[PDB]
């Protein structure tokens, strides 16, 4: 399992 | 500094004053969770969400950029964004005339989906799955890049949520994205499939039926070392 924020 | 006046200026009929407030607000929203908390304590979220139903596409674009940055906060901050009613205006925007607005709305949804499973469930109830799956083939590689990210985060939810994602038809476009022209898209699609591969045997059966196994195996002969490794890890997570 892997959750990640979409950052810039 | 003067956050309540800028929040008030979010309701200003003068678009110059409004955009000035939106720019200041957006700079705070991208300054980390302590800065996002200051936006929350100033009651910025409800006026912000209300701008998604605005005549100016540029104001919508600016407000979604700020929402996407607030959605990158902690789970409690994401919850405040949902309570402000952000989900429905964001989901409606996945069918907007502007590609740049779609990109940001998918970015905001991807950040909301990086929250807990209750927040993933809220996205599912707002009907985000069908328009997100629809976007897995919508022309722009940059839009697909956003959509896969959102789906990968949703795929890390509980089995009922993964099943809802499979019911929305996510598997066939995801498997096709394992052979996409973009290397970044492939990595993202592998991540999404590896998350689906994680869980119960009913979801694994569905992946096998979609043709994820030869598509993952073909990636074991990909030039990129990290892609080969992730594809192998996805096949390991399946076995």
């Amino acid at each position: 399992k892997r959750k990640r924020k979409r950052k810039r | 500094s003067e956050l309540p006046q800028m929040v008030q200026q979010l309701n200003s009929p003068d678009q110059q004053e409004l955009q000035s407030a939106l720019r200041k607000l957006s700079q705070i929203a991208s300054g980390g969770n302590e800065q996002i908390q200051k936006l929350i304590e100033a009651g910025a979220l409800s006026p912000l969400v209300k701008l998604l139903d605005d005549a100016s596409e540029e104001v919508i674009k600016e407000a979604v950029w700020a929402i996407a940055n607030i959605a990158s906060g902690n789970n409690e901050q994401i919850q405040k964004l949902i309570e402000a009613g952000a989900l429905s205006p964001l989901v409606k925007l996945l069918d907007d005339a502007s590609e740049e607005v779609i990109k940001e709305a998918v970015w905001a949804i991807a950040n909301i989906a990086s929250g807990n499973n209750e927040q993933i469930q809220k996205l599912i109830e707002a009907g985000a799955l069908s328009p997100l799956v629809k976007l897995l083939d919508d022309a722009s590689e940059e839009v697909i890049k956003e959509a896969v990210w959102a789906i990968a985060n949703i795929a890390s939810g509980n089995n009922e949520q993964i099943q809802k994602l499979i019911e929305a038809g996510a598997l066939s476009p995801l498997v096709k994205l394992l052979d996409d022209a973009s290397e970044e898209v492939i990595k993202e699609a592998v991540w999404a499939i590896a998350n689906i591969a994680s869980g119960n045997n009913e979801m694994k059966q569905k992946l096998e039926e979609a043709g994820a196994l030869p598509a993952l195996e073909k990636l074991q002969s990909h030039a990129n070392e990290e892609v080969q490794k992730n594809a192998q890890a996805a096949l390991e997570a399946f076995n």
